[PDB]
């Protein structure tokens, strides 16, 4: 038994209608993107920058691998 | 109390068959289930399948 | 005795106190959808995994070609088989998102629930380590002697208590039957200790992305999460199926491809991608011995969590800072993985070092000092 | 009005709404079967058996 | 590390996900193998029947297998025999065990081919740009005495000498056979000796994702229909302030 | 200078939950004491956080947050839990300490 | 079909073993409901009559 | 054990020739099962005689 003893409510109203007297998706333009766009701003510089943070150090560590691979001239330029 | 009380407007996101408050909404009303049941429907096939 | 039935009865009010009347927060976000995806996860594995188990056979002659010979002859076998092997990937990559969730709105505060956890996930990962095993290729082999040989850094009762584990003095078929047994087993054990997290978890009920008490705001499991549930299990299930059938080896080692061998070392031993990060903070350490206690301290970790929570608040959703701080850590976790699948060699070894510093620091120090310093500001 | 009707006859009696989810069913099977299979063979003409087979299918030695 | 050559991407037939094997450079792949490799290498995992409606005629395997002899028994002496083979038998093993083959190669052993296109980094890239890839060794490069120079296997010494090389047999279909024609064709074929559900996996795939995204769909709505009752809910807070 | 005064503001914002129409406040952890607290508050104190929450956790449900205009400005938060928590600490430290001696 | 085959061979002897495995957690799980129901009743005795009055 | 027509007979054999105390732990499986239905035999009879089936 967990509906009736949660909490101690005063005053408060809410309407709602029937799922078949509205739309499932409604103002998709009106409201709905312009919310993603905004969540989506929010966080951007929260996230992304550990992340693209991580690719660098990705590609320079590879890149700097390939490179230790490849022979260096000066290491033969007087073996005549 | 509770006489100045009303329904906020939902014509935000009223389908469009009950958009107008002076039209019986049970004539449009078997479509409108109609519809969504018919969704519903679908996905047992697809699910069945 | 009562009304419906639904509430009388001894097993239904089980069923009905906790998927149907059970009071579910209004705001939960899909975040909240891994719990049940972990649970089809698992019923999933144990259905493919018999179906597997009806035709395979743990001996090191047979192994390797009961497995190739059920993908070749029996009906689906082909099908099976990968769906159990993806399904293991699909596993950890939910368990992963089930934890990160769980950190960053401390529901890790819910102790027992969360405690419970960090013993299911110990539980996958040995049951997903034997396993793959099983299907005796050369990495399958391999990586058991390297992996199992770990303990032998123990003191005193090193080597005896990894003999006694091999069956005998190197992985062999002694291994191979008893780790079938085990990797039959666990899922079970699994199973029953899903049900105790579970449990826990109803005490208090779920917990939400504001981190503030929902009471005044709570609403059916049915249908609104049985549905949501669902939807969420078609949005995973895609990408999962989508990669099984398309592209199957996709993150399997080819190296597995060719029988055990003894006598052949393969270049780079490495455990299966949900592992890297740990055996990358395990090179991290030279020393045999104090690599191994990173190791468990990587993911024992986890029960500390709890006694590391400074902040007033719950969530971090309204804690900028120790938001980048946490993407910061599930970057370096990234990074981590990936200095895990690379040789032992200059400029990884150094990155592995540092990662797997900026690692412990960000659990063990930073996250509950800005969470501090973030009381201050807030006037606290 | 077919949502009307379908409604009326096949959605709104529960034993009526689940016939038709079978019998709907059995009909897609059929349907989506064939279709699909069809799609994957125009996609990879002469490649198949099917499509060869005539070549040594009493048409040799 | 070490230096290594990785093959490029040859746009293989089936390569795309939805399309399946040229059946045709299959079945010519199959003779490639069993006129040039099956002389050393061994394809453990296919049998004569698996070509069945694949790649040939019930009737030319049944023949196909005739033209092996296999080693059954023992017969009521508690002897062993030869017969001629039958479709339910495996593709025969070159050598009796991997030792004999080692002595036969310069100890070197040619590995079973039955899924070497998966046991390789690169599978039929790797393997058609290594069957063609041999050359001669760059300046300062020595290969020992009996191996050869391929900079694709790694190494680049390999005890594998070029296997194939032009007219090297003749295709009963009627086509060129060019020594790239040859190793293409034969890669065609290890694909399918790899996994023979190739082709129904993918029409599999097809099927799963058109339903999947039929379902999805579907879900999403009724998810959404449902929900709609909070979704656009409204309240107030009205004490008697 | 001011710079505790900037910075504070600045996280207050930072934060966000003001956004929801919540107060500092608002989002205490339910622990031990701010439970206690809680049960002090003043009926009309208690039954207005509660439509704040409630109202919170319709946006959060809702993916929204109020228009620009209803969010909380830093010099309006009210504390009003705060001084009772307070003291509900200060008993408690007290027992604490007295049951040590 | 439960043979896997025309009579009982290998493929019968893996899927028994498989079932032997499974089976006994199985009987475990039940056991727990048939304790669950038994629970709600608690146990009967000999003399077949309430022992409420004596527990 | 191996679940193998060439193999079980010969595993089973093999753990109670080799494994320590395996003679042992096979006996108490294969006798256990008797005893286990020697049990389950009395508890249906202990609850058809008391009635417990209502
Ligand atoms: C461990 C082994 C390492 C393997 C890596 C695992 C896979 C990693 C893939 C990267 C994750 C991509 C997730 C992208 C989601 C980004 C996003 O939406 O961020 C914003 C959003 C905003 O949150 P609120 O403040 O509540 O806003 C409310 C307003 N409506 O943040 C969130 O969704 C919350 C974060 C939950 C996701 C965490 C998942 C990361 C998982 C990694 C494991 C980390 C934990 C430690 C494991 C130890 C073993
Ligand atoms: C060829 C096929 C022939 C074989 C026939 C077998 C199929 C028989 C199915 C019986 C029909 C079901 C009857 C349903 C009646 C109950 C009901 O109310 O509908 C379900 C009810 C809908 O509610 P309302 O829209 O309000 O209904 C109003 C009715 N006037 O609940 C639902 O949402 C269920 C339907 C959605 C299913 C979602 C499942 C998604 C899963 C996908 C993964 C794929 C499957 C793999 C299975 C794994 C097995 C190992
Ligand atoms: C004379 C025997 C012989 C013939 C004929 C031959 N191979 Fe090989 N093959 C070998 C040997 C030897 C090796 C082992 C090389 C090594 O491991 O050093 C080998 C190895 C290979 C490998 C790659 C091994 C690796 O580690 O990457 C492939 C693939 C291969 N052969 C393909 C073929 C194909 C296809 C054919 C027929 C066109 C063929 N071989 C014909 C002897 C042969
Ligand atoms: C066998 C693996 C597991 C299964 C099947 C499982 C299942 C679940 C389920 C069904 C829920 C409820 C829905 C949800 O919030 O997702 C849940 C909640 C939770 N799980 Fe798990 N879990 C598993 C592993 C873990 C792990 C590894 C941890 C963490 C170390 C964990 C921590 C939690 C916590 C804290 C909650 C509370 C969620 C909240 O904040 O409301 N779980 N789990
Ligand atoms: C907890 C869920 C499970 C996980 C995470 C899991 C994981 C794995 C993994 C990773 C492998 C190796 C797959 C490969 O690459 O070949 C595997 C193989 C196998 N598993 Fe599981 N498994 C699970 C449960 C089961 C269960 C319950 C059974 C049956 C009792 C089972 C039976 C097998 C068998 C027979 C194989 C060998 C055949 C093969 O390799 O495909 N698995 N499992
Ligand atoms: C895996 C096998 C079983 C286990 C482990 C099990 C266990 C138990 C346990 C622990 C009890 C309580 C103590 C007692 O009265 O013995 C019990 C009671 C009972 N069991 Fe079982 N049981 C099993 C099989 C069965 C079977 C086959 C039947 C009958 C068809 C049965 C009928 C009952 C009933 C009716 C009771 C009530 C006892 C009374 O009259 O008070 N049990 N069982
Ligand atoms: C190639 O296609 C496959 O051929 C098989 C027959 O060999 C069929 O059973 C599969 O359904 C089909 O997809
Ligand atoms: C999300 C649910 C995805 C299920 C998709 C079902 C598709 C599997 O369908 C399969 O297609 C093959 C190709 O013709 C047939 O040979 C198999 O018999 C059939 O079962
Ligand atoms: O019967 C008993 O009923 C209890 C109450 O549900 C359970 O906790 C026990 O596990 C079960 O054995």
């Amino acid at each position: 038994i967990h509906f009736g003893n949660l909490a101690r409510v005063r005053h408060i109203i809410t309407y709602s209608l029937s799922p078949f007297e509205q739309r499932a998706i409604p103002n998709i333009f009106s409201d709905a993107l312009p919310n993603v766009w905004r969540r989506f701003s929010s966080q951007v510089f929260k996230v992304a920058p550990p992340f693209l943070g991580a690719y660098l150090l990705y590609s320079w560590g590879t890149q700097e691998f390939e490179r230790l691979k490849r022979k260096n001239p000066a290491d033969y330029e007087n073996d005549q | 109390v509770h006489n100045d009380v009303t329904v906020p407007d939902f014509s935000a996101y009223r389908r469009e068959d009950v958009m107008d408050a002076t039209t019986s909404s049970q004539t449009s009303s078997e479509d409108r289930k109609g519809f969504s049941y018919l969704v519903t429907a679908t996905a047992c096939v697809a699910t069945a399948y | 005795m009562a009304p419906n039935i639904r509430k009388s009865h001894p097993l239904l009010k089980m069923i009905n106190n906790s998927l149907i009347d059970l009071p579910a927060p209004s705001n939960i976000s899909a975040w909240w959808n891994f719990g049940s995806l972990l649970a089809v996860c698992l019923m999933t594995q144990i259905l493919t995994g018999l179906l597997l188990a009806m035709h395979y056979t743990a001996d090191t002659s047979l192994a390797f070609s009961s497995v190739a010979h059920t993908c070749r002859n029996v009906q689906y076998g082909w099908l099976i088989r990968n769906l159990h092997a993806n399904g293991a990937s699909f596993f950890f990559i939910c368990i992963f998102l089930h934890i990160g969730r769980g950190l960053y709105y401390g529901s890790y505060l819910y102790k027992e629930t969360w405690n419970t956890g960090v013993i299911l996930l110990l539980t996958l990962m040995a049951t997903a380590f034997v396993g793959y095993v099983l299907p005796w290729g050369q990495m399958s082999f391999w990586g058991a002697t390297v992996i199992t040989n770990l303990f032998s850094a123990i003191p005193y009762i090193g080597h005896t208590l990894v003999e006694w584990a091999w069956g005998g003095f190197s992985v062999d078929n002694p291994t191979l039957t008893r780790f079938f047994a085990l990797h039959f087993l666990l899922p079970f054990a699994i199973a029953g200790i899903t049900i105790i997290h579970l449990t826990f978890l109803h005490e208090s009920g779920s917990n939400n992305p504001l981190g503030i008490s929902s009471d005044s705001d709570k609403i059916p499991f049915h249908p609104y999460y049985s549905f949501k549930d669902i939807l969420g299990l078609t949005l995973m299930l895609t990408p999962f199926l989508t990669l099984a059938l398309f592209s199957p080896n996709l993150l399997g080692d080819p190296e597995n491809f060719t029988p055990a061998n003894p006598l052949v070392t393969p270049p780079h031993i490495k455990p299966e991608w949900y592992f890297l990060f740990a055996y990358a903070i395990l090179r991290s350490i030279p020393n045999k011995l104090g690599g191994v206690l990173a190791l468990a301290a990587s993911v024992l970790i986890l029960f500390l969590i709890p006694f590391l929570h400074k902040s007033k608040q719950r969530t971090m959703t309204f804690r900028p800072l120790s938001q980048t701080l946490f993407w910061l850590l599930v970057a370096n976790l990234l990074i981590l993985t990936w200095i895990g699948s690379q040789p032992v060699e200059h400029p990884f070894i150094i990155i592995g070092q540092m990662a797997s510093l900026s690692y412990f620091t960000i659990l063990l120090i930073l996250f509950p000092t800005i969470g501090t310093l973030e009381n201050k500001m807030l006037n606290y | 009005a077919l949502l009307r009707q379908a409604y009326s006859a096949l959605f709104r009696r529960t034993s009526t709404f689940a016939l038709t989810v079978v019998l709907g069913a059995v009909l897609f099977e059929r349907a989506f079967d064939q279709g699909a299979d069809a799609i994957f063979e125009h996609l990879n003409e002469g490649k198949l058996w099917k499509h060869i087979k005539h070549k040594y299918e009493a048409s040799e030695e | 590390g070490e230096l290594e050559l990785h093959p490029p991407a040859f746009p293989w037939s089936h390569g795309g996900p939805l399309s399946a094997l040229d059946h045709s450079s299959v079945r010519r792949g199959f003779q490639v193998y069993k006129q040039v490799c099956s002389a050393c290498h061994s394809m453990d995992y296919v049998a004569f029947r698996n070509l069945i409606g694949v790649t040939h005629t019930e009737a030319e395997a049944k023949a196909l297998a005739e033209e092996v002899e296999v080693q059954d028994g023992p017969d009521e002496n508690g002897e062993l025999f030869m017969r001629p083979g039958k479709i339910s038998d495996y593709f025969p093993k070159p050598y009796p065990n991997p030792e004999a083959a080692r002595a036969a190669n310069n100890g070197a052993l040619p590995p079973d081919l039955s899924y070497i296109v998966n046991a390789r980094h690169g599978g039929e890239d790797y393997v058609f740009s290594l069957l063609t890839g041999y050359c001669d060794p760059p300046a300062g490069v020595v290969v020992r005495e009996g191996l050869h120079y391929n900079p694709y296997f790694p190494g680049q010494a390999i005890g594998m000498a070029p296997p194939i090389y032009n007219e090297i047999l003749e295709y009963d279909d009627g086509t060129p056979a060019t020594m790239s024609q040859i190793a293409k064709d034969v890669c065609t074929f290890l694909r399918w000796a790899a996994e023979p559900e190739h082709d129904q996996r993918k029409r599999m795939g097809l099927k799963m994702l058109l339903i999947s995204a039929l379902l999805t769909s579907l879900l999403y709505y009724m998810k959404r229909h449902k929900w709609s009752v909070l979704k656009s809910r409204k309240m107030a807070y009205r004490p008697p302030k | 200078g001011r710079l505790m005064d900037r910075i504070r503001k600045w996280y207050y914002n930072a934060a966000g939950f003001n956004k929801y129409g919540l107060m500092r406040d608002d989002t205490l952890y339910e622990d031990d004491d701010v439970k206690e607290a809680l049960k002090r508050l003043p009926e009309d104190l208690y039954n207005e956080r509660m439509f704040r929450i409630k109202r919170a956790l319709d946006l959060s449900l809702k993916h929204r947050i109020l228009p620009k205009e209803q969010w909380v400005k830093y010099e309006e938060d009210k504390p009003y839990l705060e001084p009772y928590l307070k003291e509900v600490i200060r008993e408690r430290l007290e027992r604490e300490a007295w049951n040590k001696k």
